């Protein structure tokens, strides 16, 4: 008997809420799992394009490539012999 | 307590540890019922066009970070960290003392890494250094109006920046630190809520169109002599907003010292009577309601009418009978006039309302301003020869350049939009199919056409539109659409006085119409219909 | 070893040239030429040359939907007087280049 | 070794069945999952710095628990009668395990005392055998002092013989606070035990003097700015508010209380279980502190006198103990070297506690059955 | 004198007070464990900033190198680019 049962069983409910859901629960331990492995992926794909761009700057200082194709991608110019082929 | 031997003496003991338990409790709620929390700030959203160019980054520059119980200990650093600083002595010490009590204060904003760090290592009276984030804006002068500037806080204060300023601005975090008395932070702990990142936008803007865009106005204001231009490039399908410039244009990163007329919005703040250019859904409405056959004759001799004290007078009076395809060729208005005196004014009013003409735009920009269109239940011969004609009816750039749009889209009013659309919105069939038909291809004729408007005509492409001037100190006027068969970009150029050239639309906007829209249309991949 | 196609590109993305090249392969058989070189610049663009003498030129991103416009070019307006072609260019939001 | 046991009839193995007393063991089964809870909360953090495992402290603990169960139940097993019996070997080797603790040798060394047995793996601290001890010693002379000459002045100063040499020694190496409890377990157990009040009086003045004279030249070794942790543990209490924070989110234990699974267990509790947890515990202390002193009045209406003195004495160890360690983490005490009986970490502590426990439910079995 | 008798329950009762327990020593480890990963993330965040601060940096060297003008006069003068004429080009489909 006893009202421990009534005690035990309120405590338990609460404490398995608080466990389950909410803050500080296994369900944003599950959260922040999925959080740190998209912005794991995000940050790989980051730092590959910064090296990219990076590259692009530094063929910038030096090169004609880049602008070759800014060029040709922008403002659609074409080198000589043209024969520009478009749909 | 009756058991015991000596009952008193256990009632004593267990009365002794009941008050020392009620002490305990008594300190415990009666009396008690370091660390601070510092926010993370968030990385500002990239603004980029609809192909993939930022037009918006968040650059990072290096910000000295002053703690001023620090330099109450080292006053005397003073002038050897204001020698570096750039400021006076006193000026230090005075910011100082008015900061005495506060934990935080700021040095400077944007001094570069390279130097902030050399000025913090050669002086170190307890200053600090963090490197914030600040705005720039790598197409700089071409798009300022529609990417507006942020503030020092990197918040938005105008433009697109201040209009999607929760889209960007993402949701500071927050975390716990020790930090003591004088306000140093001992350890990093616990972050109690993660920053979140700003979210990337997409503009609809095409940066090559709006670069094109914004040469020709230039050209068009240098040669021209103008006081000021815009320039709104549309696509009608989409419904959404591939250019926009206003040549008083300023530089949104260099900020110092600009005047306003520079940081203008000239395409939504700046409103005028469209003229001419509304004459083509007024007698859309006509050809809608009133069955009026658009080879029809009206009588538009001798060119002035008199209505009480108004009166109507035509550009060019020699012809003495002009169809309606005369009437928009020649830019009659007695003609127009009379038409809408023989239909109702009230669809008049509401073919304009449902275009969006002086009602609201969908944008929603902090620097914009809406038109005025008047309403009435009863339509008087004034009124109406005020109402249908653009001469008491004040619109917009961007809401006739939208209006144009709808009627280019066979009469499908596309809601307006910044942001790059990914499916056609359904709009609304303001004007139906044929009538629609019918004014995209007069408004064909009257550019092609050996009338007012001939400078207008597209290389490649048989555009169309129509030529119309403000008079309140005149301001040229176009709008139109390129392609004939199937529309697919839609624009109005709008440029104030020439002080060296004729203030006709025709004359002074047409060249700059077909310069503009051929570009446009060639980078757009349209094919030629000429 | 000079029969097989040489392979260029970044140090460490010479993995991903490679799958690039089987890829350009797999979609390229179709048209004719046979692959016998593949450059990739750091920056991302990517340069292919063919054992007839042709080239074709590929800039950074949207190569899987440009390689496919360039066969669609082809296959039906570019398919005839290839002999005179010696370089090619792909970087257009759509169109292409012939020379 | 198991011929001083009796597993038949005892507490669990009674032909009725199982008969302990079910209110003290609830509370302190009540006390012990709290603790268990409250050590795992508070020495996250404290065992995520020494070592990689996050539950080290928990896993140690629900260790010792386990073992201290196993333990309530052998003492269960034990009679009374072999504790009277074996009272003086108790002494001896509280004795002996309090002096090899002084040697340096086999030591272990702390912060600011040597109050420890290293034992490898599982640490053992004799300051509360000789708690336990020094107990059933004074049960055993209050019992004889009724059965010898009445008020014989050599027996007078025979708790001296004992009492003041184990708190000259647990002074020895600084334990104030043990010293502390155990001196008021005896003199509580005398007040309640028939002494005079005069001649209590007389016996509790001279040991105050005692414990004063012999607080002096007593460093931490000898041969065979920090109220900043109590500043910021007060302010746990008035943050955790009427409704606490919740298990783990604590912030206090993070920074300022490195003892916040050993010693301030309280102020931990106190924020995560608010004012009205601390209340609550408060309450059970109280209700299992008074439950051992109610069978020991029980047992002394059942004449068996040895048993009644022995619960008070263990009734007066918890009460010393978990009264001055509340004072210390709410403030009103300086002496901070002590820790819960229950809710804190210490690993022979709740071994010592569980076979207090068992004692008690013993004493309660048998005032009623033999 | 008598003899005293645990509660009917008792079992029960103990299971759930291990319950109790079980679930107690979850949230606990369950709000550590979430502070730990909140951490984690903070790091992650701060890894993503700093890229993009080296991003931004990196877009802000090749703005002076890349523009609309400068690219146009280059492709002009130094490439000897043109802008094909709306007949010239070869349109398909």
């Amino acid at each position: 008997p006893y009202w421990l049962f009534v005690v035990l069983i309120l405590a338990l409910a609460g404490l398995q809420y608080r466990l389950w859901v909410g803050d500080g629960s296994l369900a944003q331990v599950r959260d922040l799992q999925k959080q740190i492995a998209d912005q794991h992926g995000e940050n790989e794909r980051l730092l590959e394009r910064n090296r990219i761009l990076e590259a692009e700057v530094a063929e910038l200082k030096k090169g004609t490539e880049t602008v070759e194709e800014r060029a040709r991608h922008e403002l659609g110019m074409v080198k000589d012999g043209e024969t520009l082929y478009q749909l | 307590f009756q058991g015991a031997l000596y009952p008193w003496r256990f009632c004593v003991i267990v009365g002794l540890l009941l008050a020392m338990v009620g002490a305990i409790v008594w300190r415990i709620v009666d009396l008690h019922v370091s660390v601070r929390h510092i926010a993370i700030p968030a990385h500002r959203g990239l603004i980029t066009d609809r192909n993939g160019e930022p037009l918006a980054v968040s650059t990072p520059v290096t910000t000295l970070w002053a703690n001023p119980k620090e330099l109450m200990t080292a006053k005397e650093r003073w002038p050897q960290l204001a020698a570096a600083l750039g400021q006076d002595t006193k000026l230090f010490a005075d910011r100082i003392e008015q900061n005495a009590e506060r934990e935080f204060i700021y040095l400077v904003r944007g001094l570069t890494p390279e130097q902030g760090e050399g000025v913090i290592a050669l002086k170190v009276p307890g200053v600090y250094s963090i490197e914030e984030f600040r705005r720039f804006y790598p197409a700089g002068e071409v798009v300022a109006h529609a990417v507006g500037f942020t503030d020092v806080d990197d918040r938005g204060r105008e433009g697109i920046e201040l209009a999607f300023d929760e889209w960007l601005a993402g949701v500071p975090g927050k975390r716990q630190v020790l930090k003591d008395r004088r306000g140093r932070v001992i350890k990093d702990v616990q972050v109690t809520k993660n920053a979140k990142p700003g979210k990337t936008l997409a503009l609809s803007i095409d940066l090559r169109l709006q670069y094109l865009a914004h040469r020709e106005l230039r050209n068009a204001l240098l040669e021209n002599g103008a006081k000021a231009g815009s320039l709104v490039i549309m696509d009608v399908k989409t419904g959404e907003i591939l250019a926009m410039t206003n040549q008083p244009t300023y530089n949104p990163n260099n900020r110092r010292n600009l005047q306003p007329a520079a940081m203008r919005n000239r395409a939504m703040i700046d409103v005028f009577e469209p003229g001419s250019t509304v004459k083509p859904f007024s007698m859309s409405a006509a050809l809608a309601s009133g069955r009026w056959k658009p080879s029809d004759i009206v009588d538009v001799y001798p060119g002035t009418l008199q209505i009480g004290r108004y009166t109507i007078r035509d550009v060019s009076r020699n012809s003495r009978q002009l169809d309606l395809t005369g009437i928009l060729i020649k830019s009659s208005n007695v003609g127009i006039s009379k038409i809408a005196f023989d239909i109702g004014a009230e669809s008049i009013y509401s073919v304009m309302q449902q275009v969006g003409l002086g009602q609201d735009t969908g944008l929603g920009f902090p620097g914009e301003r809406v038109g005025n269109l008047p309403n009435h239940r009863k339509w008087p011969k004034a009124e109406t020869a005020t109402l249908a004609y653009g001469y008491g009816l004040s619109v917009t750039a961007i809401q006739l350049a939208h209006a144009y749009a709808a009627l280019a889209n066979d009469g499908k009013s596309v809601p307006l939009s910044m942001t790059r659309v990914d499916r056609v919105p359904d709009g609304v069939q303001v004007i139906s199919p044929e009538v629609a038909s019918t004014v995209q291809g007069m408004l064909q004729q009257v550019v092609e056409a050996q009338g007012g408007v001939f400078r207008a005509q597209v290389p490649g492409y048989h555009a169309a539109g129509k030529s119309g001037t403000a008079r309140k100190a005149y301001r040229s006027l176009f709008a139109g659409f390129a392609p004939a068969t199937d529309p697919r970009i839609a624009m109005v150029v709008v440029i104030d006085e020439p002080s060296k050239a004729g203030y006709f639309g025709g004359l002074v906007s047409a060249p700059v119409f077909s310069k503009v829209m051929a570009g446009a249309l060639r980078l757009m991949n349209v094919p030629p219909d000429n | 070893y000079e029969h097989l196609p040489r392979l260029h590109g970044p140090q460490r993305a010479q993995q991903q040239v490679m799958q690039q090249y089987q890829l350009l392969s797999q979609l390229l058989r179709p048209l004719g030429f046979s692959i016998a070189r593949l450059e990739m610049s750091d920056r991302g663009g990517w340069a292919l040359t063919t054992a007839q003498g042709v080239e074709i030129q590929i800039g950074r991103d949207h190569v899987v939907d440009k390689i496919r416009r360039f066969v669609s070019i082809y296959d039906k307006a570019l398919k005839d007087q290839i002999s005179n072609i010696a370089r090619i260019d792909l970087r257009y939001p759509n169109g292409l280049a012939v020379a | 070794m198991l011929s001083v046991l009796r597993p038949f009839p005892s507490p669990l193995l009674s032909r009725h069945g199982i008969d302990l007393d079910f209110p003290l063991l609830a509370g302190c089964l009540a006390l012990l999952g709290l603790g268990l809870v409250m050590v795992t909360s508070a020495s996250s953090e404290v065992a995520a710095a020494q070592s990689g495992n996050p539950l080290y402290f928990s896993v140690r603990h629900l260790i010792y628990l386990v073992i201290g169960l196993i333990s309530c139940g052998l003492t269960m097993m034990v009679p009374m009668a072999t504790w009277q019996r074996w009272g003086w070997k108790l002494l001896l080797v509280a004795f002996g395990l309090l002096v090899l603790v002084i040697t340096p040798g086999i030591g272990r060394e702390v912060n600011g005392s040597m109050r420890w047995i290293g034992f490898g793996l599982f640490n053992i601290q004799p300051s509360e055998i000789a708690k336990v001890c020094v107990v059933i010693f004074m049960a055993g002379y209050l019992i004889r002092r009724q059965q010898e000459v009445r008020e014989s002045w050599m027996g007078f100063f025979k708790p001296f013989v004992v009492l003041l040499p184990m708190a000259g020694l647990l002074l020895r190496e600084p334990d104030f606070g043990a010293t502390v409890v155990m001196m008021g377990a005896a003199a509580a157990m005398l007040f309640l035990g028939g002494v005079g009040l005069f001649r209590f009086g007389l016996m509790v003045l001279l040991a105050v003097g005692a414990v004063v004279l012999l607080i002096q030249t007593q460093p931490y070794r000898m041969a065979r700015g920090a109220g900043y942790q109590l500043s910021q543990a007060l302010i746990a209490f008035g943050r955790g508010g009427w409704l606490g924070m919740g298990l783990g989110n604590s912030i206090q234990k993070q920074f300022y209380l490195p003892e916040a699974h050993t010693d301030f267990v309280f102020a931990v509790l106190a924020e995560e279980l608010g004012i009205v947890g601390a209340l609550a515990t408060v309450a059970l202390f109280v209700f299992v502190s008074l439950r051992a002193l109610y069978i020991g009045i029980w047992a002394e209406q059942a004449k068996q006198f040895f048993s009644a003195y022995v619960a008070y004495g263990l009734a007066f160890l918890w009460i010393g103990q978990f009264l001055i360690n509340i004072g210390v983490n709410v403030g009103l005490l300086p002496t901070k070297g002590l820790t819960l009986p229950f809710l804190s970490y210490g690993g022979s502590s709740l071994v010592i506690c569980c076979a207090c426990l068992g004692m008690l439910l013993r004493i309660e079995w048998e005032r009623r059955t033999h | 004198l008598f003899v005293k008798r645990l509660p009917t329950g008792s079992f029960l009762m103990l299971l759930l007070y291990i319950g109790l327990l079980l679930s107690a020593i979850a949230v606990a480890y369950s709000t550590y464990w979430n502070r730990q990963l909140l951490n984690s993330l903070y790091s992650e965040l701060s890894v993503r900033d700093k890229a993009q601060a080296e991003w931004g940096r990196l877009i802000l060297e090749q703005s002076t190198w890349t523009a609309h003008s400068r690219i146009e006069s280059l492709a002009v003068e130094q490439l000897r680019m043109r802008v094909p004429d709306p007949a010239e080009v070869r349109m398909v489909a």
